[PDB]
């Protein structure tokens, strides 16, 4: 051996990256082995129900089980107890493989939520789902701890490799290909972060276009589609707010191009639970508006619309300044992008 | 019985990951510090009644917003950890970490954990931390906080030494049976 602290910490750390990668992809194939094939055997759920579970966890098999194949063989190749010389290469060619996490990730929480559904308002699924879980190989943990595992794995590739870089000297051969890793770790775990949040505003809008009344606009309203000219339509905010003026009763929400107003029709933000809302006036485009506040004499929250003003009170401190925020950045952002048409 | 959720948070290189380990494995490793903590399982014993802990760790996930909250779900305890001898991570205690976790699980409790407390004496660490004009975390400015944020109470540790570790689960347990 003759290793310094420095070169030891080096191999250590390499030994670290291969044993939890035979442990994860070993996990991933305990799940389909003793829950996967069950859950969709069991006709407990749909087909639609076990992939909102599930979804692509057999490309996340493949995709790993190709990586910890290369490292074996690297292994094998660096000798019995000889230090292995490099690793970043493998690691470097394989991370771009990886963009099934995104996919995986970003719909992992809805799969969550349907099982702790299902379990709660239904005896049989929850005792079917403990059962599977006294599988020895489980040690103990149940089905949605091992669901966490994928988004656990990539955001840990960054630090086992931090750590095996920071004891690779800048000559070593492995030194340019470990930096290169990081960067392409960190870039992924960056995606994935993304896509979760992507996938967030893409359900928040589905919700919307499925609670809002959005009578006779001559274009019928696609909420979860692009916008004239700023990309995806991306929500923004809501949060109810009546006219100081007028009435109340007015619950609304704000999008990157416009701002909508609605009613509250009764017989929850967000959530599986009913609710329906009906549309007010025309939706208000942060493209000709504007926003002053009243709090120093000047006003009668305001909001003008090409010859129309619209009084509005929040309900705090925190929610008036809120909507100003949000509304003035959003629409700015809009007018500048405009800026750049004709 | 119960299986209880403990989920540990806090800034990265407060020692979580460290923590973890060295309370599951018995011994602080000294060889040098993994970056990896699986879920796990443990049986401990408290006060004359067996009780199963599920724990998670939560390390590299400090900077990515949208991934931290996928490990919350059904907590039964969270450790919000800071080293006593970093004011930063002190701080984000109250400006991220508890915000965070109060928003995505507001019925669910948690200890203020001080890590690191044997570096509190480390004549070295006292002084590099003089120089930019800070000192290390006393509890009683950690108790101070542990009230106002709410916490069920707070605790300190060394994973290094082990002063502390054991208590700190024994309370995140203790704690999550209320």
């Amino acid at each position: 051996d003759m290793l310094t602290p420095t070169e030891r910490k080096r191999q250590g750390y390499i030994h670290e990256l291969i044993v939890t990668e035979e442990n994860y992809v070993n996990d991933l194939q305990l799940v389909t082995e003793i829950f996967q094939k069950p859950l969709m055997e069991s006709e407990l759920l749909t087909e639609k129900e076990v992939a909102m579970i599930f979804v692509n966890w057999k490309e996340l098999i493949m995709c790993n089980i190709k990586l910890l194949k290369a490292l074996r063989v690297r292994k094998k190749m660096s000798g019995e107890k000889m230090p292995v010389k490099m690793i970043g290469d493998i690691l470097s060619a394989q991370l771009p493989h990886m963009q099934p996490y995104i996919r995986f990730c970003s719909r992992q929480l809805n799969g969550a939520a349907l099982i702790q559904q299902k379990t709660d308002e239904a005896p049989d699924f929850k005792e079917f789902v403990k059962r599977l879980e006294m599988d020895p190989r489980c040690k103990g943990m149940p089905l949605s701890s091992f669901i966490l595992k994928p988004m656990q794995r990539v955001t840990r590739y960054p630090l086992i490799i931090k750590n095996i870089l920071e004891n690779t000297p800048e000559n070593h051969p492995d030194h340019s290909h470990l930096k290169h890793a990081l960067e392409k770790a960190e870039e992924l775990c960056s995606q994935v972060n993304e896509g979760v949040r992507e996938k967030e505003n893409s359900d928040r809008l589905e919700w919307i276009q499925a609670h809002v009344q959005c009578e006779g606009l001559s274009e019928q309203l696609v909420f979860n589609s692009v916008t004239n000219c700023l990309g995806p339509r991306k929500f923004l905010h809501s949060g109810k707010l009546y006219k100081a003026k007028n009435n109340k009763e007015l619950y609304g929400f704000l999008f990157n191009d416009f701002l909508l107003l609605t009613q509250i029709t009764k017989p929850k933000v967000f959530s599986p639970k009913s609710n329906l809302q009906y549309m007010y006036k025309t939706p208000i485009f942060l493209n000709e508006v504007l926003v002053k506040l009243p709090t120093d004499p000047s006003g009668d929250f305001h909001i003008s619309h090409i010859d129309r003003v619209y009084t509005l009170r929040a309900e705090s401190i925190n929610e008036r300044t809120a909507w100003v925020q949000k509304i003035k950045a959003a629409s700015e952002l809009y007018i500048e992008t405009e800026k750049k048409k004709r | 019985m119960q299986t209880i959720k403990c989920v540990v948070v806090g800034d990265g290189a407060v020692g979580k990951t460290c923590l973890l380990i060295s309370y599951t494995t018995n011994k602080f490793p000294s060889e040098y510090v993994p970056t990896v903590f699986d879920n796990y399982a443990v049986t401990v014993m408290i006060g004359g009644e067996p009780y199963t802990l599920g724990l998670f760790d939560t390390a590299g996930q400090e900077d990515y917003d949208r991934l931290r909250p996928l490990s919350y779900p059904q907590t039964d305890v969270f450790l919000v950890c800071f080293s006593v001898v970093s004011p930063s991570s002190f701080e984000n205690v109250k400006e991220k970490w508890v915000p965070e976790i109060t928003h995505h699980c507001p019925k669910t409790p948690f200890l203020l954990v001080g890590t690191q407390i044997d570096l509190r004496d480390d004549p070295s660490t006292i002084e590099k931390l003089a120089k930019n004009k800070q000192k290390p975390i006393t509890p009683e400015t950690a108790e101070k906080l542990a009230r106002d944020l709410k916490a069920v109470k707070y605790v300190e540790c060394s994973a290094l030494t082990q002063k502390g570790l054991k208590n700190v689960f024994d309370e995140a347990i203790l704690a999550a049976l209320e």
